[PDB]
């Protein structure tokens, strides 16, 4: 049964590592969501520092790939900085060899591609990392691209990640079903993050302190994260009404 | 299956202990050390009588000042007389001297632990 | 570190069987259901867009794949396998041809360069085979129009009409029904929607199917005038709503 | 070779001539040094015949596999950022003296690229033997907010320039129109003032009057059946 | 016993097996003491021979004229460890003019051992080291461990009983450590410790292997007539 | 070419002609010799086109990198990574640099990096052929802690007799100002500097 | 290390056979019977194309015949794909010689240089063994009409008539029974059909599940010329011959 | 010393109606010196006809190369190769050397099988097509042939005129060069229909 | 089953088992702490005396990196010391390049793709050590602390080895009572107590006590170690503490 340990077909036609790896994903115990405003597309993550030695600050699992692409990462810390160091590289050769800001999408392929290449060559092994990709494209505005340990990737109108997926997922696909509309009809980014917020609490059945979320926003020409005082701010003004 | 470089529970090198009894199946080789001489022979061996028995070469020379004799698999020490032939003819082109039986000898055993994978 | 891998990972058994290209063709079988008619002025190639998530937009994740301006792919089984592979197509039909002949490369021989490469991955050392299999429509001056089957192996033959993955036992059942060599375009586009009607369960419109065909050449779709011998691609996408004004006579 | 430059309200248009020479001697007459890189970027080429040609397939097919990959219809940057690191690597040894222009998302682009590497943005260039005589035209007739029919006058006026007055070019003059939302229209011999007179004689000769030696079929044809 | 094939597979309990086999390689073979005052520093060898007819075994292995160590294990291995600090106090003093610190060439043997206890295919050394030296910071003696463990000490012994020396020099510490400017005490000393590690045999004039280094006194090996003088 | 590069009390100002010359003909009379590698990491061009380009936009990729891992970098940093390309590759270049840039902690800050690939910081900088007729102006009229409008005076007037006499500067002076506020660009025309 | 996955492709058993190379053969077993027949006056190619279906564009199809110069063909038994890696490497050499020579390449060397590819498969590089057996029909001025067979072992002989894939050992009986020294193209035509046709282990033997080849003299004086049958032509030849 | 003058030689082509010729001199010299009167420079490839000038050890090799690439072109394509296509091959194989290059002229002539247009076309060392209408010259007497050619060449010649015009073209050029002469040959070409005509001339 | 014989292999669970045998040789090790204070960080460790034979002083553990970085581990010693090497080359080639010296999260994540590296193939093992690191730079005091799996995180404390929950107690107590912050010499005197009292874990040998620190105004961010007077006033104070 060697067929489970390294990247090569099962009788069934499947890839055991590769599902292994997907399984991985969820060590960290962490949900994410995604979703598209008007100008702007608005990330949230659960965050967790059970220790109390641990440097608050230094615990994150959303990156800053470009001064557009933002990535959030669901899977273990080691993995998801070896996909950001790449992720890095990769944007920064982008504009250097084609003269322009690498697209988030193009990104998303490009390491999913690189994801594909574990699952068939056998000396590396899959990453158990989840990629969320997001970004205001210059071509197709507001963007949200997700890659996993299969080399899988497609855009979304808004998605999750995390073990609770579901619950999140179903949750926002309802509100979708009554507004028949493929994103968050609002002008500023901060009602966005509040929806976000608001719909995670009502998906997941948890509050949230200032503490317990960490928010990434994209908006066009550059993107970036907001501090807990930023957050607290947003808390209050979901409580005031 | 197993490493060829792999320790044995023991602290020996299982394929160096392995090839010391391909050596006890090899046909007998003797040496005599004296004041006035060092003798060297050997078991041929032929495994057949219609062998011309004068083709097998068990003793040879490595230079004039020095012999040798084998025993165990031969056919891998052809490569290990080259070996010591090329280091003492070299050794006499670098220094315009004989080599020293022990520096020879010591020039041969260190190809004896290169293998691997 | 180095890739130590340097030996084959798909090896004959007792029997006689290559075990990883059999895997790889029953990875295959559970892939979604693709078809592909040939009719005398063109081809058409057909699949569902197997939506993961309504969340996912369908849109951006593209089944059908242009090749060259004459030729597209379709394929059933493991979409990133595909994805590699168009990518690796696109570029060996410009390396190995495009830049010697100046001219893009007839369908049968950038199939045989695919194939290639899909057999090495069948024989070379520290790889699986791909756990794809592909449908290769395309026209050339000298051989018309035509359509391929690209098999895990590296096999690849020519079809009148085929259809692989999920439903094929019985895709390719009602195609022989069907099929005749005096089929028009048209005809060929409304037989391989009704094919495909039978192994979709939930949704089927513009939205859940993807097709494309190979036909009349498109100077609209050029994007430039002015050279009387270029007069466009003969590969085209069907719209969704090109597709639902077909489902209404169907 | 004079090859030229021009941008406009909408767009960008190019041009050049039709001359090809070895040393004082003319190769072609009716040579094409406008190139296409992708259907709405198009370069004109001179210095090495060879060079420009092949330079430009190159970076055109990395661009249709780029754009390919993408999915997004090529810009113009990307086009000179690909021929300008090639150009450099080369060290100059590579002669192609390049004016790429085009339309994309982003908008209209002219940018002129030299052998060694550089590159540069204008409203107008121009490039080759008769850049400076094309350049004088530019210089005394150019002006900020042209139309697209004025633009095309001033590159083609700037091109016979160049005809006129450079012996290294000559004959016909092409241009390619690339406006913003529409189609590129490549204008080849959009002008010919340098038609041949009618020949006084007739060099026909009568049938009979070579000496031939031998004669004999050639088999060009496969190996036959039966 | 599922994870002792290879040195890249750590066992349930996180240890390298191959390296604790390659462990009992130095176990298995012949004694040998290190210990040092001051002023001087000594190596004390007991050779092991083949039979009667054969030769003794040579432990002591030259490095330099400041430095030099003995072995107990693979000869082979203690032969290619010291023909790299050769190199690495050869490269010391033609590039920087400089004597290779004690200190700094236990540092560099344990990196070399350690890359061929991370790495497939390779594997670790089989040889147990005593390095003596006297440098710009007085005399040293240094026990390396082909895990890689080096370790500076005053006194020490490796290889099969050496415990009994090991405790003889854990008693005499205060005593031989003032043993300043009195070589010839120094190595009674060393031989009286090894005598702790001997049953059966006792110490002839071929059997016996002696070196030192000291303030004014190269790295010098005694072998033969020449350690009689000791018995 | 005629360039230069002044700190000052608000942060630092670059200044450049805009004339590219192929021998006596001038190729392109409104060149950019201004380029940025950072938003407030800008450099002045001198020598060849092609090397100072290729050079730059290597800079702009690295400093891009960088940012990406370790956040914004120093003005230090961008002509340490300038001086390894110009350094390294001095054979086969020909780049006459000048690196200005402006941080909140260091201020304005002005690096220039001639032929041999050496990094000199100064208070202020000149370069290109046209600066040889300069030096003694320049060195006169300068003084620290300038205010913006008096540093714009001394660039204007010191570039303009650079380009009076030499033959390979002259166009119009680029002027790009570097201060907390953010990026000013400015730009003189011959009528306006001629008549100083 | 990676030492646990690996299969060890070429390695001895303790009875001294390869492995791989008699599990190849075992794969090749199960392929699409192909036939070579050697004539005074030429060569004949006969194979069946393994089970068709009616879609399968057939004129425009080739899985068993392949040319690899003008005067030497190919008949495949085994994996396509592979056959396809071997055959462009023999066409590559065949133009090597031409280029060096200025010479058609002698049929033996051909065979020999790809049977020397299939050993290498067996003795190194631990990768499995091409699963392919080949006949090859070609002409000479040497030796003239020759037939050879190669297998993944790398090992070739020639031949008078042989067969290699599918039962082949019923085949070489009933060639073996009515084949004669001076037989000709027309005679071997029909034996090579007639062989197949009691072989198949098809219903019948119809001109869509056969590929047809001839190397014949018959071409207008002293040359030769290869023809790779039509789907019409095989059907008429069929019908001549009295099977269908 | 210059590669492309050592041996000597020359090729022109025309075009006529529904046909093509290509013709060469004979020569094969070391500079001064005449070697051989039986160095012919064209080759065909099918239908496809290729003449090369320049450096001859160049000239036999790239022939030896072009019948190596055609004949993989033909077993893979099934098919012959076309003219429009050859010359493409031709530019790039040369490209592909353009730091060490092969030194010579070559000129392709044919008709299309399919269209059954006449095609010609000319080449500089390192692959630049010169795809002319009317004719294409090369060779150490190009200039002398291009003044013949642009004189004596008139659109749309029957077969057995258009003979005569590149025949004197040929001749008349070759006799006002030193290295080029020796003996000739012409090609004329129709669609299914070659006829080869070796010429006399002046053996000085 | 087998999974857990092969590096880089995920098990049914989506573990990597040799990675979690590799922190098994960790917990196997000494002690060793770091502190965050103030201007700096204050690093210790378990000296195990085998034996009298053992050269006082002389054994040192903790390394410095470039000039301003100071890093300890426990675990298998010689796996601490590679790993070094290359934090070392890392830390070179940045000053190298960049000409400031390299920044602290900077050099952890250099460490971290390093460790994270030794995680992918099965040509190579997991390191054996979990490593305390950090030092001063432009923006401050920063204290990492990295795993096997190449895992890590910036530390107000870290403790690892033997008796890291001891340790950790011990941290967890002076977060609390000092939100305001720790002084870089109270930081050595409570490193000093943290590891004679983690020391209740390896009772049975006695053990000699290091400790090293990086501080702006004590050491002018430079990595120095603690010596004589400073060393001993922090082993009375420890020994103070334990009676
Ligand atoms: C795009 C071009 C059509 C624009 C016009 N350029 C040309 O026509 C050039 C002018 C030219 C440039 C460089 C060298 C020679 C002549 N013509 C050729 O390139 C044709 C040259 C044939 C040739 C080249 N060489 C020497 C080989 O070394 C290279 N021998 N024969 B334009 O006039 O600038
Ligand atoms: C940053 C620069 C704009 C600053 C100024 N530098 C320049 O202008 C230099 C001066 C120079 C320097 C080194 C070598 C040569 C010339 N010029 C070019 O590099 C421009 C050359 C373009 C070119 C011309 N040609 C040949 C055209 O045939 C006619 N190929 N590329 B400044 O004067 O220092
Ligand atoms: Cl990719
Ligand atoms: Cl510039
Ligand atoms: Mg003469």
């Amino acid at each position: 049964g060697y067929d489970r340990h390294i990247t090569i077909f099962s009788p069934e036609g499947r890839l055991y590592q590769v599902e292994y790896a997907f399984k991985a994903t969820n060590q960290t115990n962490i949900n994410s969501l995604a979703v598209r405003g008007k100008d702007c597309t608005v990330v949230i993550s659960q965050k967790k520092v059970p220790d109390k030695l641990l440097d608050p600050t230094t615990v994150s699992y959303i990156f800053c790939i470009s001064r557009t692409i933002g990535m959030v990462v669901n899977g273990p810390i080691p993995d998801a900085r070896n996909a950001a160091l790449r992720a890095k590289a990769e944007a920064a050769e982008f504009r250097y060899k084609y003269g322009y800001d690498m697209p988030c999408d193009v990104l998303a392929k490009r390491m999913a591609n690189l994801s594909q290449i574990y699952t068939q060559r056998a000396y590396m092994r899959p990453l158990g990392v989840i990629l969320t990709f997001v970004s205001v494209d210059e071509e197709l505005g507001p963007s949200i691209y997700k890659t996993d340990p299969a080399g899988y990737y497609v855009g979304y109108k808004a998605t999750a990640t995390g073990p609770k997926q579901q619950e999140i997922t179903t949750n926002l696909e309802n509100h979708f079903k009554k507004s028949k509309i493929d994103h968050i009809n609002e002008e500023s980014w901060e009602k966005v993050v509040e929806f976000a917020i608001t719909h995670m609490i009502d998906a997941l059945g948890t509050e949230f302190s200032k503490n317990d979320l960490e928010v990434g926003v994209a908006t066009k020409d550059k993107f970036f994260t907001l501090s807990a005082e930023n957050i607290e701010e947003r808390l209050v003004a979901i409580a005031e009404q | 299956d197993r490493g060829v470089s792999t320790f044995s529970p023991e602290g020996r090198l299982f394929q160096v202990e392995y090839s010391l009894e391909a050596i006890k199946l090899g046909s007998t080789a003797i040496g005599i050390a004296t004041k006035e001489g060092v003798v060297l022979g050997v078991e041929k061996r032929a495994t057949s009588p219609l062998l011309e028995s004068d083709s097998i070469e068990k003793i040879v020379e490595i230079d004039r000042h020095i012999g040798c004799a084998m025993s165990g698999l031969t056919a891998d020490a052809r490569s290990m007389i080259e070996h010591a032939r090329t280091a003492a003819v070299t050794h006499n082109l670098y220094y315009d001297e004989d080599i020293n039986v022990e520096s020879l000898t010591q020039s041969v055993c260190d190809l004896a632990l290169r293998f691997g994978e | 570190m180095t890739d130590r891998y340097s030996f084959s990972l798909t090896t004959f058994s007792p029997s006689g069987k290559l075990g990883q290209i059999d895997y790889a063709l029953t990875a295959v079988k559970q892939g979604v259901t693709s078809l592909g008619i040939k009719a005398t002025n063109g081809v058409v190639i057909a699949t569902e867009k197997k939506s993961s998530s309504p969340l996912a937009m369908s849109e951006t994740l593209s089944k059908v794949s242009l090749l060259t301006p004459d030729i597209g792919a379709v394929y059933s089984g493991m979409g990133p396998d595909y994805r590699v592979l168009v990518d690796k197509s696109r570029k060996v039909a410009h390396t190995s041809y495009k830049r010697i002949y100046g001219e893009y490369p007839p369908t049968k021989l950038l199939v045989s360069e695919v194939a290639k490469i899909m057999q090495e991955a069948t024989q070379s050392g520290g790889v699986r085979p791909f756990g794809v299999s592909l449908l290769i429509a395309g026209h050339d001056e000298f051989n018309g129009f035509s359509l391929y089957q690209v098999d895990p192996s590296g096999s690849y033959f020519p079809w009148k009409a085929t259809a692989i993955g999920k439903g094929s036992v019985a895709a390719k059942t009602f195609l022989e029904k069907r099929w005749n060599d005096e089929l028009e375009l048209e005809d060929a586009i409304h037989i391989a929607l009704l094919t495909l009607k039978e192994s979709v369960e939930g949704e089927f419109n513009g939205d859940t199917i993807e097709l494309a065909i190979i036909g009349d050449e498109n100077p609209d779709l050029l994007g430039y005038t002015g050279i009387p011998t270029d007069k466009g691609p003969r590969f085209r996408k069907l719209t969704s709503q090109e597709i639902n004004d077909r489902l209404e006579a169907l | 070779t004079t090859i030229v430059g021009v941008k406009f309200n909408n767009g960008v248009v190019i041009a050049a001539d039709t001359r090809s020479t070895q040393g004082p001697i003319v190769a072609d007459k009716n040579c094409a040094k406008l190139h296409r890189i992708s259907p709405k970027i198009w370069c004109a080429g001179a210095g090495t015949a060879a060079d420009t040609e092949a330079v430009t397939q190159l970076i055109g097919s990395n661009i249709e596999l780029h754009s390919l990959y993408t999915s997004r219809e090529p810009r113009v940057v990307s086009a000179l950022q690909m021929l300008k690191q090639h150009l450099f690597k080369y060290q100059g040894h590579i002669g192609a003296y390049l004016i790429v222009a085009g339309v994309d998302p982003t908008g209209s682009h002219l940018f002129s690229i030299h052998a060694h590497g550089s590159t540069d943005v204008g409203y107008y260039l121009s490039l080759g033997s008769g850049s400076l005589a094309a350049m004088a035209v530019l210089e005394s007739h150019w002006k900020q907010d042209l139309t697209k029919e004025e633009a095309i006058k001033l590159a083609s006026d700037a091109i016979q320039a160049g005809i006129w007055n450079d012996l290294g070019s000559g004959s016909n003059v092409d241009v390619c129109v690339m406006e913003i939302g529409k189609d590129a229209e490549y204008l080849r011999n959009y002008l010919t003032p340098n038609v041949r007179e009618e020949k006084q004689k007739s060099y026909k000769f009568p049938r009979g009057t070579t000496a031939v030696l031998k004669e004999s079929i050639v088999n060009i044809c496969d190996i036959q059946e039966e | 016993n599922n994870y002792d094939g290879d040195t890249v597979t750590f066992s349930p309990t996180g240890r390298l097996f191959q390296v604790e086999y390659a462990l009992e390689a130095i176990k298995q073979g012949s004694v040998t003491v290190g210990l040092r005052s001051n002023t001087h520093a000594v190596l004390v060898a007991l050779k092991r021979n083949a039979d009667e007819l054969s030769s003794y075994q040579k432990k002591i292995i030259k490095c330099d004229e400041h430095m030099g160590l003995s072995l107990a294990g693979l000869a082979p291995d203690a032969r290619v460890l010291s023909n790299y600090l050769r190199q690495q106090c050869n490269y010391s003093s033609l590039v920087f003019n400089r004597k290779l610190a004690v200190e700094r060439a236990g540092h560099l043997l344990c990196d070399k051992a350690q890359k061929n206890t991370q790495s497939y295919g390779g594997r670790p050394y089989g040889v147990g080291l005593l390095i003596i030296g006297y440098d710009k910071s007085g005399a040293h003696l240094l026990e390396f461990q082909p895990s890689g463990n080096v370790t500076e000490l005053y006194g020490t012994a490796i290889g099969a009983r050496s415990q009994g020396a090991k405790t003889y020099l854990e008693r005499t510490l205060d005593t031989f450590i003032k043993i300043d400017g009195n070589p010839d005490e120094l190595i009674k000393a060393g031989v009286e410790a090894i005598s702790q590690s001997l049953r059966d045999e006792s110490l002839t004039v071929d059997n016996l292997s002696i070196a030192i280094v000291g303030k004014d006194t190269p790295f010098t090996i005694y072998d033969g007539e020449a350690v009689a003088k000791y018995i | 070419t005629s360039i230069m590069a002044v700190t000052f009390k608000d942060g630092v100002i670059l200044g450049a002609d805009s004339r590219t010359t192929t021998g006596a003909y001038i190729a392109n009379r409104v060149t950019d010799k201004l380029t940025r590698v950072h938003d407030k990491i800008w450099c002045c061009r001198s020598g060849s086109a092609a090397d100072t380009q290729a050079i730059a936009d290597i800079v702009q990729y690295h400093l891009e990198l960088y940012t990406s891992q370790y956040g914004t970098p120093s003005t230090e940093t961008a002509a340490s990574v300038f001086k390894e390309l110009c350094y390294e590759n001095k054979d086969n270049l020909t780049a006459g640099i000048i690196v200005a840039g402006y941080d909140d902690k260091n201020k304005g800050e002005v690096y220039t990096i001639p032929l041999g690939g050496s990094v000199h910081k100064l208070p202020y900088a000149i370069a290109g052929s046209g600066s040889t007729f300069i030096y003694g102006y320049c060195d006169k009229n300068f003084r620290e802690n300038m205010s913006k409008e008096e540093t714009v005076d001394f660039i204007k007037h010191s570039l303009s007799q650079a380009i009076k006499w030499d033959g390979s500067s002259g166009g119009v002076i680029r002027m790009v100002v570097l201060t907390a506020a953010g990026v000013e660009r400015l730009i003189f025309y011959p009528d306006e500097y001629e008549q100083l | 290390g990676s030492r646990r996955y690996d299969s060890r492709t070429t390695i001895f058993s303790p009875e001294g056979r390869l492995y791989q190379v008699e599990y190849a053969l075992e794969s090749i077993s199960h392929a699409g019977t192909a036939i070579g027949i050697m004539a005074s006056d030429g060569i004949v190619l006969a194979a069946e194309r393994k089970v068709t279906s009616t879609l399968l564009e057939q004129d425009t199809s080739t899985e068993k015949l392949y040319k690899l110069n003008d005067k030497i063909a190919v008949a495949v038994a085994g994996l396509t794909a592979d056959a396809e890696i071997l055959i462009n490497t023999a066409r590559i050499h065949a133009q090597n010689y031409l280029k060096t020579y200025n010479e058609d390449i002698p049929v033996e060397i051909l065979v020999r240089r790809l049977s020397d590819i299939k050993q290498g498969y067996t003795q190194h590089g631990g990768l499995r063994p091409f699963g392919v057996s080949f006949i090859y029909a070609g002409y000479d001025d040497r030796y003239g009409y020759q037939l050879y067979t190669s297998n993944p072992s790398g090992n070739y002989t020639g031949w008078k008539a042989i067969s290699v894939g599918a039962n082949t050992s019923a085949a070489q009986t009933l060639l073996q029974m009515d084949y004669k020294d001076d037989m000709k193209v027309d005679d071997a035509i029909e034996l090579a059909l007639k062989t197949l046709s009691k072989t198949t282990d098809s219903s019948a033997l119809t001109y869509d599940r056969l590929e047809f080849a001839t190397i014949r003299k018959g071409a207008n004086d002293g040359e030769v010329y290869q023809k790779i049958f039509k789907p019409q032509e095989i059907k008429d030849i069929l019908v001549k011959t009295g099977i269908t | 010393s210059d590669p492309s003058s050592i041996n000597g030689g020359i090729v022109v082509a025309m075009t006529g109606k529904d046909c093509v010729a290509i013709a060469c001199d004979l020569r094969l010299g070391s500079q001064s010196l005449g070697v051989s009167n039986k160095f012919e420079k064209i080759f065909h490839y099918g239908h496809v006809f290729l003449g090369i000038t320049g450096l001859a050890t160049d000239v036999t090799t790239l022939n030896e190369m072009f019948r190596y690439k055609t004949n993989l072109y033909k077993l893979k394509e099934e098919r012959a190769i076309e003219p429009e296509t050859f010359t493409q091959l031709v530019s790039s194989s040369l490209y592909e050397r353009r730091f060490g290059p092969y030194f010579v002229g070559p000129v392709v002539a044919g008709i299309n099988s399919k269209s059954g247009k006449p095609f010609i076309a000319g080449f500089d060392l390192i692959g630049c097509i010169d795809e002319a209408k009317d004719f294409i010259v090369s060779g150490t007497a190009s200039d002398q042939l291009f003044g013949m050619c642009e004189s004596l060449y008139e659109p749309n010649l029957e077969p057995e005129d258009l003979f005569e015009t590149i025949s004197q073209a040929l001749l008349n050029a070759a006799d006002r060069d030193a290295l080029s002469g020796w003996g000739a040959v012409v090609y004329i070409i129709k669609k299914d229909e070659v006829v080869k005509r070796y010429l006399k001339m002046r053996q000085d | 089953t087998g999974y857990d014989l092969s590096n880089s292999v995920f098990s049914p669970d989506g573990r990597n088992f040799q990675v979690e045998y590799a922190v098994k040789a960790v917990e196997n090790g000494t002690t060793s702490i770091g502190i965050k204070c103030n201007d700096g960080v204050v690093f210790a460790v378990e000296k195990l005396i085998t034996s009298k034979l053992l050269v006082p002083q002389k054994n040192v553990k903790i390394q410095v990196v470039d000039r301003h970085i100071g890093c300890v581990y426990s675990g298998l010693i010689p796996d601490g010391r590679h790993l070094v090497n290359r934090g070392r080359e890392e830390a070179a080639s940045f000053k190298k390049l960049y000409k400031t010296p390299i920044p602290i999260p900077a050099f952890a994540d250099r460490l971290g793709q390093y460790v994270q590296a030794h995680t992918l193939y099965n040509s190579v093992r997991p390191f054996g050590v979990s490593t305390i690191f950090g030092g001063v730079d432009k923006n401050g005091a920063h204290l990492y602390m990295l795993e096997p799996s190449g895992s890590y995180w910036g530390y107000k404390g870290a403790a690892t080895g033997k008796g890291r929950q001891s340790a950790k107690a011990e941290l967890e107590k002076l977060v609390d009572h000092h939100p305001e912050g720790l002084s870089a010499r109270e930081a050595v005197k409570q490193a000093a107590k943290i590891i004679y009292l983690a020391h209740e874990d390896n009772k049975e040998k006695d053990f000699e006590l290091e400790i090293s620190w990086c501080s702006l105004s004590e050491t002018n961010g430079l990595h120095k170690f603690v010596k004589g007077d400073l060393l001993q006033e922090a082993i009375d104070f420890a020994q103070k503490e334990i009676n």
